[PDB]
């Protein structure tokens, strides 16, 4: 069987993985997830 | 900004356009890009008299500022 | 005089299937898994051969008493069949998962192949980048056991078009794809994809014609027929271009001058001067508007929204994304990374720079590369020798891709997981080569 998993819970749940393994580590720099390929904010107004 | 070279002569011509939505209301002008490029050499011929020159070194208060 | 759209006419034949005397079990299988469209076949063919929006109906007839299932193209046959699609896409992700196997068993259907235990044919899969652990391991899950297949590989689309435009394998460049939900600029040096450096700006094809949609509900509240999604795509994809100047181009397009000609009247289908308000300029254009006319109220007058919404990809605050521009970011990667300091390009940057490449499925919107020259043009210290490349169709480039990937049989076996490999991995494994997704870690 098989849960629908619908897309609004799974950024929630890769964020709630990437902490987990962060904090496992710290108890690491990250290289590319979906949080650090995004893009910066703009500089010019 | 501007810039001459020979005399280093500097005149704000005012803040880019592109900086004109940091502020809704602003007491800067804001000019645009200069559409042309940035290095501009252009070759001018100058007439003086020697009554000009008689005159630029016979200052009695003192040289004038820009 | 006004034009009128409709919805786009239905196929009269239904799709054929390939020949199964011509199936080879030592050919691989291309597949595309794009967020618009579907594209499958053989790899020894270079032109396509099965191009279909992913789509998927249960038409319960009434007389048979049986769930009838339409795949693709075959949805369009008829309006209602047309109109209950069923995109397997939530989001930039796949969600539900059984519509993957029926339409991967539509395409092995369609593909005249006679297997037996499941498909003997190594498999050659796109995905975007960054892809979240569920979904690849559900992708490990489907295809090591329901399909059966010795091997797979996987890698992006983008760095897939730029290996295609580039097939030497290790040239320099800068790569850039409007996809049909997401934009991303990846850098890539001596032929392998810098994903450290990667951005990522959340629009695409379907932002800008929800863009649309919820534009013209805005500008027309009082509009008595709905319009469909595909006028909306259709008008989308007739009626605008990327303007060259923005800032210039919003101070004049107002004027009597250009709405004589840079203004397009779209037709609804069904059975105190006006000159110096500028509301009757936005609204109903440079012609005067009656309000008992049947045929005036079922129009549409697309004058600023046709350079407004391409401009959203080059300022993302229109739309709402907190987040640079695409030059801003191309400034970014170019100008300040890669050992470049703002002023001094280094090598590396200039070689990004002459082999800077536009692909995805939204760079048919024209006057793009004209504006993105212009910009570079712009920020770049001058001198520098700017080269852009568009392809004629840049939707079509990634099958190219793997075409061309695996053509070259050398670096072939560089990038696949067979079944071994998996067995003894598991699921949770990443194979780092140069045209795909790297670790999530250092």
């Amino acid at each position: 069987t098989r849960r629908h998993k619908s897309a609004r819970q799974l950024i929630s749940d890769e964020n709630k993985r990437i902490n987990a393994l962060l904090t496992k580590a710290n108890k690491l720099v990250p290289k590319a997830t979906y949080f650090s390929v995004e893009a910066p904010p703009s500089i010019r107004p | 900004i501007y810039i001459e070279a020979n005399t280093g002569a500097v005149k704000r011509v005012g803040r880019s356009d592109a900086y004109a939505t940091e502020f809704d209301l602003e007491t800067e002008e804001y000019v645009p890009l200069p559409k042309g490029e940035v290095h501009k050499k252009k070759e001018i011929v100058q007439d003086v008299t020697l009554h000009d020159l008689d005159v630029a070194n016979a200052r009695p208060q003192g040289g004038q500022d820009v | 005089k006004a034009v009128v759209i409709d919805d786009p006419p239905l196929r009269q034949t239904p799709e054929p299937f390939d020949e199964q005397s011509a199936y080879n079990p030592q050919s691989p299988i291309a597949i595309d898994f794009g967020s618009s469209k579907l594209r499958a076949g053989f790899v020894n063919h270079a032109t396509p051969t099965h191009i279909f929006p992913n789509a998927l109906t249960k038409f319960r007839d009434r007389k048979l008493n049986k769930n009838f299932t339409f795949v693709g193209n075959d949805t369009l046959l008829d309006q209602a069949v047309r109109s209950q699609s069923r995109s397997p896409f939530d989001g930039p992700f796949v969600t539900n998962w059984n519509l993957t196997e029926e339409i991967l068993d539509y395409t092995f259907h369609h593909l005249g192949v006679v297997p037996d235990n499941g498909i003997p044919n190594p498999i050659l899969l796109t995905e975007r980048l960054a892809t979240v652990q569920s979904q690849r391991t559900n992708w490990y899950q489907i295809l090591f056991e329901t399909y059966n297949v010795p091997g797979v590989t996987f890698g992006i689309d983008s760095l897939f078009s730029f290996y295609n435009y580039n097939p030497s394998g290790n040239k320099t460049g800068l790569v850039i794809s409007c996809g049909h939900e997401d934009t991303n600029v990846i850098p890539v040096v001596d032929g392998a994809g810098i994903l450290t450096d990667a951005k990522r700006i959340n629009w695409g094809g379907h932002q800008a014609v929800d863009y649309l949609n919820d534009l013209m509900a805005l500008k027309y509240p009082y509009f008595p027929t709905k319009m469909s999604y595909l006028q909306y795509e259709t008008m989308y994809k007739d009626y605008c271009y990327v303007s060259r100047n923005y800032d210039e181009d919003i101070e004049k397009i107002l004027t009597l001058e250009n709405l004589d000609t840079n203004d397009v009247v779209v037709e609804a289908p069904f059975t105190y001067d006006w000159r110096n308000s500028i509301l009757h300029l936005f609204l109903r254009g440079p012609r005067p508007h009656d309000s008992e006319n049947i045929h005036e109220q079922h129009q549409m007058h697309l004058n600023v929204e046709r350079i407004r919404v391409p401009e959203v990809i080059f300022q993302p605050t229109m739309g709402g994304q907190d987040q640079a521009g695409i030059c801003e970011l191309s400034e970014t990667i170019l100008l300040k990374k890669f050992g470049s300091q703002p002023g001094k390009l280094s090598q590396t940057s200039i070689d990004m720079v002459n082999n800077v490449l536009i692909t995805g499925g939204n760079a048919k919107v024209p006057g793009l590369k004209e504006r993105i020259v212009k910009e570079f043009t712009g920020f770049l210290p001058t001198g520098t020798n700017i080269t852009v490349n568009m392809s004629s169709d840049p939707s079509l480039d990634a099958w190219k891709g793997m075409a061309a990937l695996a053509r070259n049989e050398e670096q072939y076996r560089k990038t696949v997981i067979s079944k071994k490999e998996y067995e003894e991995y598991g699921p949770e494994y990443i194979k780092e080569h140069k045209l795909g997704n790297t670790k999530y870690f250092e």
